Parts: structure tokens; C-alpha cells; sequence
């Protein structure tokens, strides 16, 4: 329907991804003479999972859950891109552009504060081979870069950084520097994460896909000071498939 | 071990140059008849092998081509550095005056 | 925070002391 | 074996180890236990497994 | 240790403001 | 936290009217001279 | 150190023919360039877009060049791009624009050169100051 | 006398230790609140996200701060100007990161202290008194709703507002001077002759009093103890204090009536903090100090900097470092 | 010498809180006379 940022405003529904009746059980048909398009992507997480760490024991990590504390800031929306079908059958999605990154921080048990950049930058998924149309069992499986969570001009709180900012610890000015490296010296990590995708809605119709997703990736690692934590993040998508 | 990647570029080519890879959009304004128009079809076309590939991208005009052979002596290509080529540094590094 | 440890004892003695005094002199007011 | 139960059977955890002036948790002493290194097992050149 | 010293310096104060009060020297109309 | 909402909600209201029934009930006789 | 003769004497095109401006038009130029192009342009920065300056040595390597007095009277009438390939009029004030831009009604082709003259001696005078910045001030 | 009337009458009671009153049936619960919030806050609060941009500060004692450095870190800027009570958060812990104890303090305090100054008109008027003391009391009240409420109302943000600690505070006066020349505004000009000239007065009248002291003791014991509380006769000679203070500079640049004496010692602080505080108020929305950066040239036009140049280099230092992660475009223009 | 930071804050107080205890009864005794 109709709905105006006036409906919508204040309300938390802007962070919501769209969705399908329980009978958007279609089959949209794919045709490798065609090429396709999905002209907008909707990730929306619902629950963010950190990995716990072990004593020297290596005993067992478990994924703990998190208290989100950033508010309704977390969706990836307006994600387009090409999909390509392969000569396999399967269909690739290829992401160029849209709003593909929110920063997010939720909490640990104890107080810790995990920052991590939920993204899929450069997201490349791919089905399974021989698909001849997208069902409510079709499953896509990509990778995406996760850029630093900071990028190159931020400044500590002492002043210092990567592209701008102090090379050094200006308030101890005969310290032995060899202790205050990993500090004073901004390392900007790039890394990469996997997510599966899983239609479990279509709308042959309209050609608007729904499902959920999971993805693993890591933390934020603030510039090579401290090592980064797994995460795991869970959600729903929708997607709708246009002709290009 | 742990080295400033940026500091390090400064004593590359990327320090004396345009490095067609790495630098800013603005880095264009410094020789006539690169800026804006060639400058975002350069820094679209993303990264290059050689200076000389920069010839090669699609749709030049001849008069262009010519802009370009003036002045592949100011520019150069080093390795990408994903700390200058992230968050659309490329064409805002948070530098203005 | 790696802080004084001296500075525990000059502060408590800074409170102490002083007030010590005081409260010294005016129980004897008191009591006269 | 549990390394809950192996650290039970370790004479640094008997209340009766300690000293009057010793002060502070029993971390401060022995240290913050990590691991449990593995139940060692002593035997001489003849192969004999000693205690 | 700091944490606890600047608390009980506060602490303190508080106690003073309840005594002060209501255990002032009464003024009197002489 | 609706629990909370709420809570607050009646708590403020009832010290609100307090303060405007206390104001009129004859708050001007309430002085030491002119009982009015 | 005052007002010359040598200060005020500025290119008028771009093969060398110079013009000397006057004490008169110097401020006359100062005053029209407060009224229209201070808000975006004060001191020779681009508010709205800091990364072209209106330093002389910028506006020379300008398609078309631009560090004389024909060349800006030329982009005040017809503006374009730093490599000339577009026309700008239409979101930068010029005479092509002054429906859009109205302070650009009421001027002369007098008005103009008097803009100009004042961009091109002013660097002359305050030097690096002129299209620095804030670093300058 | 039924059930209300009880109350009223225990409520308007001059009897109680403390007056409570209309006034006091709200500041008691606001002040109550606002306290209890601020003491925990400060000694445990955990970080606060101050400018919108996931970079938490640290404010309170048990996460590395002292009394110096500690506070209650103000609101988040990406709150802006909207209300943040507990019930409106997912969690506690997403209050405490986006800095709601910020807004309940505030609201509470500002609220309480309103009802502080009605509380002294309340009590005045029950006790036979003139009512001004409340009107004396507004000249701090304002000041402290300028860096509370206006400030950020103009800015559009509470991440702008003062914060509640002692190097906050600094911080907050800093990038005021920054962004718009406090110092070179008139009515903060004002508000140092307010209260330079305030503890100026202050000295000369405790100084002056004290001098004219009648004696009525002896060398031993302290001087106080010749007032009486209650003594109707006064304990120092104003004929003489007006003897020596008019010789000091000539008869009339001085007082001989008590009166005026007093009501100008009321009157010449509480204006000129009135002064700051409007200066605080108007430059919330930026009527910022006389800006002379630049306003001396010579006959060619070079540049002839004067003192005014030189504050404004250090304002430039200022603007260009604080919250030097939150600006993504060249003005700062909020 | 390793010895713990405490013992000093320990001893001062050790002497000083029982100390002055007995001096303020010694001194309003006194002032009784
Ligand atoms: C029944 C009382 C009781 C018990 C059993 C404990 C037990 C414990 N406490 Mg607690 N504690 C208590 C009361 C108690 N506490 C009180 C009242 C306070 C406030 C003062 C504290 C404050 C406190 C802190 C701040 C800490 C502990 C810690 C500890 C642990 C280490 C204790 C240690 O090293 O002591 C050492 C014991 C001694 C050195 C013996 C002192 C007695 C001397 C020898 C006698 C004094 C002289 C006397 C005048 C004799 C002459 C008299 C003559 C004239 C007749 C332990 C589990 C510590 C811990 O591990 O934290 C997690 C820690 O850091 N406690
Ligand atoms: C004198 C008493 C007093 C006053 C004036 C306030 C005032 C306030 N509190 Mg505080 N508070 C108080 C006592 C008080 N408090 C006490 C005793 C506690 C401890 C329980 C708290 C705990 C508290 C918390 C935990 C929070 C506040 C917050 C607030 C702010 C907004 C409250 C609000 O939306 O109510 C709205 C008020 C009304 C709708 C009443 C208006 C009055 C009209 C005349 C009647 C309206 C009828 C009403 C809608 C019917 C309600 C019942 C219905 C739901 C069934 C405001 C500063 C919030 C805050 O600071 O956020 C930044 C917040 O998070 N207060
Ligand atoms: C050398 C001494 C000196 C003097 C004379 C002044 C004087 C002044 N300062 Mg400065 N000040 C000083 C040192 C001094 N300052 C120092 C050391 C600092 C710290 C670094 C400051 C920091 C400071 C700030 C931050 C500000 C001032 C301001 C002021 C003005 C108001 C003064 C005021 O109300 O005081 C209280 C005293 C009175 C109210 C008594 C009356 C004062 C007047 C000026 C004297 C009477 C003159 C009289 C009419 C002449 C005699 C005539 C005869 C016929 C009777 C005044 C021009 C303010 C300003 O800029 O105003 C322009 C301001 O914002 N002062
Ligand atoms: C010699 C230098 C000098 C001097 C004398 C002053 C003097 C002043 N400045 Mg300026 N300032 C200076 C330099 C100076 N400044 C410099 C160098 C800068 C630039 C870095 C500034 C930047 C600056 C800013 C940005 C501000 C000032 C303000 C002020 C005022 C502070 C006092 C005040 O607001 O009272 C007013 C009184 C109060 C605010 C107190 C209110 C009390 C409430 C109602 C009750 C509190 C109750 C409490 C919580 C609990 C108590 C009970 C408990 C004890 C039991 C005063 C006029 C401020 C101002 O005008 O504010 C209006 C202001 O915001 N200054
Ligand atoms: C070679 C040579 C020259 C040598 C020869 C010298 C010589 C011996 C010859 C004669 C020299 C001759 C006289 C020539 C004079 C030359 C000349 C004028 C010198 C320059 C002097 C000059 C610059 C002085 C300026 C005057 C000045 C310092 C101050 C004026 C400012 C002023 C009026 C402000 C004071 C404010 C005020 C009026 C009072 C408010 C303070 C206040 C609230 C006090 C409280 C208070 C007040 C009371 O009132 C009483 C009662 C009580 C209770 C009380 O609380
Ligand atoms: C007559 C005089 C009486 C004066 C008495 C003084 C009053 C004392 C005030 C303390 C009240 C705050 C307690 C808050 C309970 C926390 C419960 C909890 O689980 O959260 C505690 C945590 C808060 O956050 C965590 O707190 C921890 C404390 O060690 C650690 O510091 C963690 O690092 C921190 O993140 O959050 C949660 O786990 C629950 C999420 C939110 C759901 C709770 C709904 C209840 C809302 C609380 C509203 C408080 C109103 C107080 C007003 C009462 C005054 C009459
Ligand atoms: C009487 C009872 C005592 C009264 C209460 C205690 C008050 C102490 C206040 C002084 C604080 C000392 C610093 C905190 C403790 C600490 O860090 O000290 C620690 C330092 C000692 O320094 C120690 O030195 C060691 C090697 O010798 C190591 O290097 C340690 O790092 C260092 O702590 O204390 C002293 O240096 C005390 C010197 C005091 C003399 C200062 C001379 C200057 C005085 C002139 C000021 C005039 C004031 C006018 C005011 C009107
Ligand atoms: C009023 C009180 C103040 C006046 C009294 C003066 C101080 C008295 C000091 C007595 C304590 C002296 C202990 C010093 C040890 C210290 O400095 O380390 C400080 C130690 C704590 O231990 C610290 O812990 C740290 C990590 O937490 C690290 O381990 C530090 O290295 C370690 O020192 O203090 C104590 O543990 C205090 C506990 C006291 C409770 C003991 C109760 C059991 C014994 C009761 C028996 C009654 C006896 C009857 C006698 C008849
Ligand atoms: C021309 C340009 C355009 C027009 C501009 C107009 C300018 C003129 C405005 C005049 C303002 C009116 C006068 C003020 C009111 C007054 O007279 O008070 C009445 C009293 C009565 O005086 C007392 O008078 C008494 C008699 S009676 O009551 O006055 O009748 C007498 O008993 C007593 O001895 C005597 O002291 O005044 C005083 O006590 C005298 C001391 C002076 C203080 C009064 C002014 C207030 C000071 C504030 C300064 C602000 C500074 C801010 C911080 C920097
Ligand atoms: C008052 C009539 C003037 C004059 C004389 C000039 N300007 Fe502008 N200006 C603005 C922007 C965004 C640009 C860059 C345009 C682009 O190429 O994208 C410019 C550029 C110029 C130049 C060229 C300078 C150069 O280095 O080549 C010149 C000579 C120039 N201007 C003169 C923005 C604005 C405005 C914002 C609304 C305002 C107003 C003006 N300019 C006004 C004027
Ligand atoms: C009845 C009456 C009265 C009385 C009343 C009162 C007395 C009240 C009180 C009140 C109160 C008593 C209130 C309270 C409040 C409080 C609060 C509201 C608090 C808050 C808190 C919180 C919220 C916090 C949180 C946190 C932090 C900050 C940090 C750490 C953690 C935590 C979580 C804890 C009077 C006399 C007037 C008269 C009339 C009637
Ligand atoms: O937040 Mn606090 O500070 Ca008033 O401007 Mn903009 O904002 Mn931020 O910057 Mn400068
Ligand atoms: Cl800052
Ligand atoms: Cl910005």
C-alpha cells in the first residue's frame, strides 16, 4: 500500500525490511536468454551472536547473544546489482551499490562493548547449479569484504591515526616507544565474511523474493589495537527481481 | 613489523605524483584540461597496470587522448592501498582548505 | 589506573590530621 | 578427567596451606590457574611407573 | 583504591550537611 | 518499561495536582497578616 | 607600502596586452564582489565547493584560461567547468543566468570588469592569504 | 479541619524545619530524583556515545576517571533535541550508551530549581517578608537553563549542552570561545564586570563593616562575640566607614544610607549575571561576539593584524581540533 | 625491600585512630578541672 514518511516517521518501521503474505509461495521463472537485475536488497539482522574465547584449555566457544545498544540503525537496504545466470545453471549476484554497511554495537555479558561493521560490501552469491527458477527452497551463498570499522582519517583519542593524526604518544615524551607500537602505529584491516541467503518466500507475480539469512564476520579490531570477535548476525531479506 | 601503509606510499612514485590508483580526484586540478570530466572517467576505470592503459579507456575523445599523452609524465601507478581507496576517499579525503 | 600509592596516605593524613585538631579543640569547649 | 576435579586435587586449594600474614585472594600466591598441565606419570630406566 | 577515597571524602560531606543542619548550634533571641 | 511509563505517568499527575488544588485552595489567606 | 599603478596593472587577454585599473574601479570591484560573490567566494576560497580557489595560478591552468580580465569577464557571462567542457549557468550566477541569479541583473559590462580586476590585483596584494583559507587568516 | 485541609496547612506549615510548600511538593521529588541519578551516574555510569559517532566517553569514577575529569556525559547527538526517557529505550544499556541519565538530570534539576526560587517567594510570603530574594536567585537560575536548555535548543542538539563534571565544563567554555568569540561578546563582558565587581563590592563592604566595628570586647576573645543575635541596635558606627570610605576617594562616591547601600550590592551582580546569561541565551542562536578579524588594512592592503587577529588564530585552533571525528563537510554550522 | 604498600597506610592509621582518641578524652578531662 501507499504508505508516506509521515505514516512511517518515528515509528522504528524505516529499519524494516518489507515482507510477503504466508502464501507468497510462488516460483518466479529465470531465462538465461535475460538478464536480471535486483533492483533493491533489504537486510534487516535480529539477532547479533559474538563468539566466546576459551582459557588456554581449548575447551569449547560458544556463540553467545548481545544486547544491541545502537537503536533501529542496523539495516542494509537499497542494495542492487546484477544477477548474472552461469552456464551452470546458477544464478550469481553480483552487488554494485546501495546502502550496504551499518555500524553496530552490542553488548556482552559484563559490560563489553562490541563494535563491528555489519556489511556486505562487494557481496558475490551464488545458487546451486541448474536453477531454472527461484522457489521457497533456493539458497544463495556469498562472500563480502568487511572494510576496517574505522577508515584512514580517524584520530584516537590522543590524537593519533593512519592518514592524519600524532605518529607517536605525545603526552610521554621520553617513553620507550617499542612498548606503545601496536598503539601508535593504525593498521586498516580488510576482511571477509560469508552469508547464506535462504528464499523462503516468492511472489512469482511480482517477482519479490523474502527470506532469512546468516552471516559470519568479525569485529571491530580499532585500527590493530586489540584482536577482533567472530560474529555472527541473523535476520530477514527481501529482494525483488526486476528484468534489465 | 608494524608500518604506517601511508607513510610508506609518501616514498613511493604516490609521493611525487598523480598516482592514477590512489590519489584523490582533486590531485587532477594541478594540470590543465583533467578536471572533472577526465578525472572521474580516470578514477572510474579504477585501477591500471601501466600508466599507458589509461589511453585505452572506452569512449575517449581525440581530443582527450591528447590531454592524456600531455601529461602521462605527471602521472604514475603503484600498488592500490586500501586505506586511500576506501570510503570513497577517492573522491572526499576530508580535505578542503 | 596506574595512580600514586602515596597518594592514599597524603590524602587520608591531609583529611585526618586537621580535622583531628578540631575536633579536639571543641570537645573541650564543650566540656568546660 | 574434568580439569574442575584435577584442580580440587591440588594442595594449593587446601585451606590449610595458608599463613597468617598472607594476605589477599589465594591468586595472589600460586597465581590465576590457566590450565591443568596433564597427569604425570614417573617411571625409572627399567620401565617400573613410580609415585 | 582512588574510586573508594574520592566516595568516602563525599560521603562525609553529606554527613556534615545532616548535622549541620539539624544539629546546629540553635540560634537564640538574647 | 510500559510498567515504567505508566508509574511515572500517574506519579507526576498526582504531584501535579497537588500543586494546582494546594494553589487554590485560598492561598492568598495563608499569610501572617491579612487573613483577608 | 599604498595602492600603484604596478599593483593595479593586470592582463587583459591572454596574449599579454595589459589594462591599469584605477584606485576607483580597484574598490568599486571590491564592493560588487562583496554584493555578489563573497557569500560562496569571500577571500578566494569556493565555500561551496573548496577545491578551486580563484588563485591567479589557478585560474590559469582554467579551459579557458582565466587569470585576465576577458577570460573572467568570459566566465561571469558564460561560466563552465575547471576543463571548459560544461556550462555551468545554470547553478552558478552569471548574465545567461540572471533570471535564477537576480543580483546579476543590475550590472554592466563596467560592473564586471571592475569584479575581475579586483580578483586579479587582490593576490598581488595579500598573496598567499588570497585562496588559503583559514590556515591563512 | 478535614483530611485536605490538614495537609494544606501542614504543607504551608512555617513550623517545619525545612519549609516545603507548593513549590516543594515538586522540587522535592524533581531534586530528589535528579540527585540520586547524578551521584550514580557519575561514580559508575559506563560510556556515553557524546557526538552521535559510536566513540563512547568515558565520564564516571569506575571506568578511570577522578573528580577532575569525571561526568555525566551529555546525550548523544544523533538523539538531537528529542525526549529520551528510560521507558522510550530498548534496555537500560541502550539508555546508558546514547546518555539518557543526561536528559533525566537535567529536566529534573531544572525543574527543581525552578520550583527552589518559587519556594522562596512561597516562604517570604508566609513569613511577612518583601518578595525580591526570588527574583535575585533568577539571575543563577537562568544561567544555568542558558547551558541546560537554550544552548542546545539553538544548536539543535543536548549533545551541545554543558556537561554535568568539571573538566566538561572546560571543554564546553572552550569550543564556545571557538565558535563564537564569547569573549568578544558585550553582555559576557557584562558579566565579568558582574562579578569582578561583585566580590569587588563584597570585600568593600565586609572590609568596611568590619573596620567599624564598635568595640565590646576584649583583645582575647574573637570580636564576633560582641553582636548578639537579635540585639536591636546595630554593632558598627556607618557614620565612620562612610568617614573613612569618602575621605578614601571624596564624600559622594559613597553611601550614607544603608538601603540604597544594600539594594545597590543586590543590584549590580544580578544584572550583570542576567547579562551573561542572555549573552549565553542569544548567542545560542548565533548572535556570536564582534567579529574585527582582518579589520585593519594599510594604504596598499596588506593585512595589519591587531589583538583581535591573534585571539582568532587560537579560536582557529580551537574550531579545527574539537570533535575532530564529527565533521564530514568544511563549516561547522551547529 | 618487596614489602606490601598497605603496611604503611596500616601502621599510620594503627597509631594515629586509637592515639587521638585518647587525646581528645585526656584534654576535655583537663578543661573540666
Ligand atoms: C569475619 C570477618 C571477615 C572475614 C573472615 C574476611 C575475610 C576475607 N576478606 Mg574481608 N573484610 C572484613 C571482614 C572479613 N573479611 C571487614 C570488616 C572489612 C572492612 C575492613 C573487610 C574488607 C576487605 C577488603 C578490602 C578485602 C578483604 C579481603 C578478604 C579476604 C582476605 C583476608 C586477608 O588477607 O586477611 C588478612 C588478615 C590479617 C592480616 C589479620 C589482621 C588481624 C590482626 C593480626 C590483629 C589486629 C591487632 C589486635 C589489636 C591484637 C592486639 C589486641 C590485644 C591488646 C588484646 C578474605 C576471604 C580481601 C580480598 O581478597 O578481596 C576479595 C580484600 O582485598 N576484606
Ligand atoms: C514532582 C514529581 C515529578 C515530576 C514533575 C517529574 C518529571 C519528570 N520525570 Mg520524573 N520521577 C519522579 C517524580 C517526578 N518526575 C519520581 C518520584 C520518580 C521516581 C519514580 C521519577 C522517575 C522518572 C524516570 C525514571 C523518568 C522521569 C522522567 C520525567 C520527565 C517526563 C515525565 C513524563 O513524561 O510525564 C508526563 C506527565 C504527564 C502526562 C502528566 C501531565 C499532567 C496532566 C495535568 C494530567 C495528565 C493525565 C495522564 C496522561 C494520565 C496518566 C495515567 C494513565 C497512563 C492511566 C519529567 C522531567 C523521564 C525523563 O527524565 O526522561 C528524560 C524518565 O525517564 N521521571
Ligand atoms: C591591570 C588591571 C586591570 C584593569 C584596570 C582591568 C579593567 C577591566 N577589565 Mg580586565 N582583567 C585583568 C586586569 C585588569 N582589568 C586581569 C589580570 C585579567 C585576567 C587575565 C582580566 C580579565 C578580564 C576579563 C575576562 C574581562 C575584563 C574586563 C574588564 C573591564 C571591567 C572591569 C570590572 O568590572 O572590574 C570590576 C570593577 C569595578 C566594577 C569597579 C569599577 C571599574 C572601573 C573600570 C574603574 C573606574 C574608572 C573611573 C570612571 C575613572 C576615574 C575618573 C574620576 C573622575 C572619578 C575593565 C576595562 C571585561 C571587559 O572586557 O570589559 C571591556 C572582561 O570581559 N577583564
Ligand atoms: C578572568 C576570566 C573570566 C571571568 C572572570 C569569567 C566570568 C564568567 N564567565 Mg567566562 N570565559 C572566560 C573567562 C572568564 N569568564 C574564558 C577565557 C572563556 C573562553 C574559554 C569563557 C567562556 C565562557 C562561557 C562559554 C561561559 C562563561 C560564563 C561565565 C560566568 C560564570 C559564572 C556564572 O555563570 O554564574 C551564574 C551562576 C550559575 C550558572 C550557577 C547556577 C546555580 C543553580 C541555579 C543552582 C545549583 C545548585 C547546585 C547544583 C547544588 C548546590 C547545593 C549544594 C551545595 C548542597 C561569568 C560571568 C558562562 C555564562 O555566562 O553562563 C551564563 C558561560 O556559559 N565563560
Ligand atoms: C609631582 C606631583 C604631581 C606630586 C604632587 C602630589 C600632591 C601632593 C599634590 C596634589 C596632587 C593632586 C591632588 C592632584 C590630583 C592628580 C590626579 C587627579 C591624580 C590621578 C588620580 C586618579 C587617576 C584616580 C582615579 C580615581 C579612582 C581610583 C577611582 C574612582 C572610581 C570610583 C568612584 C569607584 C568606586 C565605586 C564606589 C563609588 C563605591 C562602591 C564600592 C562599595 C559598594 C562599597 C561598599 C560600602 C560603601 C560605603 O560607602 C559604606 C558606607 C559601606 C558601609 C560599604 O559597605
Ligand atoms: C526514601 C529514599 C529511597 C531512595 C532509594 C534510592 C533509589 C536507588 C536508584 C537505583 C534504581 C536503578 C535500578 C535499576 C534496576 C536495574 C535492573 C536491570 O536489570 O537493569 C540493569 C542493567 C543496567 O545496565 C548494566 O547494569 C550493570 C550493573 O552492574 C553493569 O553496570 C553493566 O555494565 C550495565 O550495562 O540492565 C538490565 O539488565 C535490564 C534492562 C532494562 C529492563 C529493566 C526495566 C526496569 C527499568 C528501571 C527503572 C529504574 C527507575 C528507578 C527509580 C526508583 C526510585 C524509587
Ligand atoms: C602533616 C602530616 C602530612 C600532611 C598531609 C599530607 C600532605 C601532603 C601534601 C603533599 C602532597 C605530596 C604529593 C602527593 C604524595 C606524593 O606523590 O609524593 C611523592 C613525593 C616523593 O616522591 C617520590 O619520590 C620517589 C623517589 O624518592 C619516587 O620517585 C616516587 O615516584 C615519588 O612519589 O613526595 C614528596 O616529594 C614530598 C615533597 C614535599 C615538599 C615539596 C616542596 C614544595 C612546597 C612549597 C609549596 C608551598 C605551598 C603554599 C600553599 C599556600
Ligand atoms: C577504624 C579502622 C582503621 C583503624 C585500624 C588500623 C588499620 C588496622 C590494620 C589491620 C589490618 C592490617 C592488615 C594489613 C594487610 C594489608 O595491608 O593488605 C591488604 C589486605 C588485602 O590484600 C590485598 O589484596 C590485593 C588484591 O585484592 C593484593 O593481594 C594486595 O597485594 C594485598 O595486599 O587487606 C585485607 O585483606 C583486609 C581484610 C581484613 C579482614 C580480616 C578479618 C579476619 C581476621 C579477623 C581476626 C580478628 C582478630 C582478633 C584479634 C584479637
Ligand atoms: C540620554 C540618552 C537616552 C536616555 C537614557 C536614559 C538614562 C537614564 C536612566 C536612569 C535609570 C534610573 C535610575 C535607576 C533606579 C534608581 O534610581 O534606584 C533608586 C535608588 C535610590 O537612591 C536613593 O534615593 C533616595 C531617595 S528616593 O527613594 O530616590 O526618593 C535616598 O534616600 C538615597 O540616599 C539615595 O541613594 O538608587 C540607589 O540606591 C543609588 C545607587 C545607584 C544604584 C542604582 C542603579 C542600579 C545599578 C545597576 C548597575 C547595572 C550594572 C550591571 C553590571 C555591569
Ligand atoms: C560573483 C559574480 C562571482 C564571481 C565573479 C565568481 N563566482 Fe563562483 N564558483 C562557485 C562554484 C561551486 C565554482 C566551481 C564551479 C565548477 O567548476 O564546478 C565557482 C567557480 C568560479 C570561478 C572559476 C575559478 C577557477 O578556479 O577556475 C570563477 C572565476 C568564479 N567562480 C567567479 C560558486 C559560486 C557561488 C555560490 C552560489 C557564488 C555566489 C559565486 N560562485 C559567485 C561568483
Ligand atoms: C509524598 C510527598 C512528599 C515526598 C515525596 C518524596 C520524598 C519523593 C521522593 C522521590 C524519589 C526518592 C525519587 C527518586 C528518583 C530516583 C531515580 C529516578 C533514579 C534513577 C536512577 C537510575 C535510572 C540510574 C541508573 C544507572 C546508572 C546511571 C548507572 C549505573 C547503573 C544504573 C542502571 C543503576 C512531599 C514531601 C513532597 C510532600 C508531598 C507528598
Ligand atoms: O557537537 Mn558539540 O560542537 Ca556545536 O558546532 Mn558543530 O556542533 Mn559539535 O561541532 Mn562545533
Ligand atoms: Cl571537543
Ligand atoms: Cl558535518
Amino acid at each position: 500500500q501507499t504508505l508516506t514518511y509521515d505514516d512511517i516517521v518515528g515509528t522504528g518501521l524505516a529499519n524494516k525490511c518489507p515482507t510477503l503474505d504466508d502464501t507468497a509461495r510462488g516460483a518466479y521463472p529465470i531465462d538465461s536468454s535475460q538478464t536480471y537485475r535486483i533492483a533493491r536488497l533489504c537486510l534487516q539482522p535480529t539477532t547479533f551472536l559474538v563468539k566466546e574465547e576459551p582459557k588456554n584449555k581449548r575447551q569449547e566457544a560458544e556463540f553467545v547473544p548481545t544486547k544491541l545498544v545502537t537503536r533501529e540503525t542496523t539495516s542494509l537496504d537499497q542494495i542492487q546489482g546484477e544477477l548474472k545466470v552461469n552456464s551452470d545453471g546458477s544464478l550469481t549476484f553480483v552487488e554494485e551499490d546501495g546502502i550496504d554497511f551499518q555500524p553496530v554495537t552490542v553488548q556482552m555479558a559484563g559490560g563489553e562493548r562490541i563494535p563491528l561493521l555489519f556489511t556486505v560490501k562487494n557481496l558475490v552469491a551464488s545458487t546451486q547449479p541448474n536453477v531454472t527458477s527461484i522457489t521457497t527452497s533456493t539458497d544463495f551463498k556469498g562472500e563480502f569484504n568487511v572494510p576496517s570499522y574505522r577508515t584512514a582519517n580517524f584520530l584516537d583519542p590522543k590524537g593519533r591515526g593512519l592518514a592524519s593524526g600524532y605518529d607517536s604518544a605525545i603526552a610521554l615524551p621520553q617513553a620507550k616507544e617499542e612498548e606503545l607500537a601496536r598503539a601508535n602505529v593504525k593498521r586498516f584491516s580488510l576482511t571477509k565474511g560469508q552469508i547464506s541467503l535462504n528464499v523462503a518466500k516468492v511472489d512469482g507475480r511480482t517477482g519479490e523474493i523474502a527470506g532469512t539469512f546468516e552471516s559470519e564476520q568479525l569485529s571491530d579490531d580499532d585500527m590493530g589495537a586489540h584482536e577482533p570477535h567472530e560474529v555472527k548476525i541473523q535476520g530477514v531479506f527481501y529482494a525483488s527481481i526486476e528484468p534489465a | 613489523e608494524l608500518v604506517n601503509v601511508v607513510d610508506e606510499k609518501l616514498g613511493t612514485a604516490y609521493g611525487e605524483k598523480i598516482d592514477l590508483n590512489n590519489t584523490n580526484i582533486a590531485a587532477f586540478i594541478q594540470y590543465r584540461g583533467l578536471y572533472p570530466t577526465l578525472a572521474k572517467l580516470i578514477v572510474k576505470n579504477a585501477p591500471y597496470e601501466s600508466v599507458e592503459d589509461v589511453l585505452n579507456i572506452p569512449g575517449l575523445t581525440e581530443r582527450q587522448k591528447q590531454i592524456l599523452r600531455e601529461n602521462l609524465e605527471h602521472f604514475t601507478v603503484t600498488e592500490v592501498e586500501t586505506a586511500l581507496v576506501e570510503g570513497g576517499d577517492r573522491y572526499n579525503n576530508g580535505l578542503y582548505k | 589506573m596506574e595512580v600514586n600509592q602515596l597518594g592514599l596516605i597524603a590524602t587520608a593524613l591531609f583529611v585526618l590530621v586537621p580535622s583531628v585538631f578540631l575536633i579536639i579543640l571543641y570537645v573541650q569547649t564543650e566540656s568546660q | 578427567i574434568p580439569e574442575k576435579l584435577a584442580f580440587y586435587d591440588y594442595i594449593g586449594n587446601n585451606p590449610a596451606k595458608g599463613g597468617l600474614f598472607r594476605t589477599g585472594p589465594m591468586n595472589k600466591g600460586d597465581g590465576i590457574a590457566q590450565a591443568w598441565k596433564g597427569h604425570a606419570v614417573f617411571r625409572n630406566k627399567e620401565g617400573e611407573e613410580l609415585f | 583504591m582512588e574510586t573508594i577515597t574520592y566516595v568516602f571524602i563525599f560521603a562525609c560531606i553529606i554527613a556534615l550537611f545532616f548535622f549541620a543542619i539539624f544539629f546546629r548550634e540553635p540560634p537564640r533571641i538574647t | 518499561m510500559e510498567t515504567l511509563k505508566i508509574t511515572v505517568y500517574i506519579v507526576v499527575t498526582f504531584f501535579v495536582l497537588l500543586f494546582v488544588f494546594g494553589f487554590l485552595s485560598g492561598d492568598p489567606a495563608r499569610n501572617p497578616k491579612r487573613k483577608d | 607600502a599604498e595602492l600603484t599603478p604596478e599593483v593595479l596593472t593586470v592582463p587583459l587577454n591572454s596574449e599579454g596586452k595589459t589594462i591599469t585599473l584605477t584606485e576607483k574601479q580597484y574598490l568599486e570591484g571590491k564592493r560588487l564582489f562583496q554584493y555578489a560573490c563573497a557569500s560562496c567566494h569571500v577571500g578566494g576560497i569556493t565555500k561551496t565547493n573548496p577545491s578551486l580557489d580563484l588563485r591567479t595560478e589557478t585560474l590559469a591552468l582554467a579551459t579557458p584560461p582565466r587569470d585576465n580580465i576577458e577570460g573572467l569577464v568570459d566566465y561571469m557571462k558564460n561560466p563552465t567547468t575547471y576543463d571548459g567542457e560544461q556550462e555551468i549557468a545554470e547553478v552558478h550566477p552569471s548574465l545567461r543566468s540572471a533570471d535564477i541569479f537576480p543580483k546579476m541583473r543590475n550590472l554592466t559590462e563596467k560592473d564586471l570588469v571592475a569584479i575581475a580586476g579586483h580578483i586579479l590585483v587582490e593576490p598581488k596584494i595579500l598573496g598567499d592569504k588570497w585562496g588559503g583559507g583559514k590556515v591563512y587568516y | 479541619a478535614n483530611l485536605w485541609e490538614r495537609f494544606c496547612n501542614w504543607v504551608t506549615s512555617t513550623d517545619n524545619r525545612l519549609y516545603v510548600g507548593w513549590f516543594g511538593v515538586i522540587m522535592i521529588p524533581t531534586l530528589l530524583a535528579a540527585t540520586i541519578c547524578f551521584v550514580i551516574a557519575f561514580i559508575a555510569a559506563p560510556p556515553v556515545d557524546i557526538d552521535g559517532i559510536r566513540e563512547p566517553v568515558s565520564g564516571s569514577l569506575l571506568y578511570g576517571n577522578n573528580i577532575i575529569t569525571g561526568a555525566v556525559v551529555p546525550s548523544s547527538n544523533a538523539i538531537g533535541l528529542h525526549f529520551y526517557p528510560i521507558w522510550e529505550a530498548a534496555s537500560l544499556d541502550e539508555w546508558l550508551y546514547n546518555g539518557g541519565p543526561y536528559q533525566l538530570i537535567i529536566f529534573h534539576f531544572l525543574l527543581g530549581a525552578s520550583c527552589y526560587m518559587g519556594r522562596q517567594w512561597e516562604l517570604s510570603y508566609r513569613l511577612g517578608m518583601r518578595p525580591w530574594i526570588c527574583v535575585a536567585y533568577s539571575a543563577p537560575l537562568a544561567s544555568a537553563f542558558a547551558v541546560f536548555l537554550i544552548y542546545p535548543i539553538g544548536q539543535g542538539s543536548f549533545s551541545d549542552g554543558m556537561p554535568l563534571g568539571i573538566s566538561g565544563t572546560f571543554n564546553f567554555m572552550i569550543v564556545f570561545q571557538a565558535e563564537h568569540n564569547i569573549l568578544m561578546h558585550p553582555f559576557h563582558q557584562l558579566g565579568v564586570a558582574g562579578v569582578f565587581g561583585g566580590a569587588l563590592f563584597c570585600a568593600m563592604h565586609g572590609s568596611l563593616v568590619t573596620s567599624s566595628l564598635i568595640r565590646e570586647t576584649t583583645e582575647t576573645e574573637s570580636a564576633n562575640y560582641g553582636y548578639k543575635f537579635g540585639q536591636e541596635e546595630e554593632t558598627y558606627n556607618i557614620v565612620a566607614a562612610h568617614g573613612y570610605f569618602g575621605r578614601l576617594i571624596f564624600q559622594y562616591a559613597s553611601f550614607n544610607n544603608s538601603r540604597s547601600l544594600h539594594f545597590f550590592l543586590a543590584a549590580w551582580p544580578v544584572v550583570g549575571v542576567w547579562f551573561t546569561a542572555l549573552g549565553i541565551s542569544t548567542m545560542a542562536f548565533n548572535l556570536n561576539g564582534f567579529n574585527f578579524n582582518h579589520s585593519v588594512i594599510d594604504a596598499k592592503g596588506n593585512v595589519i593584524n591587531t589583538w583581535a587577529d591573534i585571539i582568532n588564530r587560537a579560536n582557529l585552533g580551537m574550531e579545527v581540533m574539537h570533535e575532530r571525528n564529527a565533521h564530514n563537510f568544511p563549516l561547522d554550522l551547529a
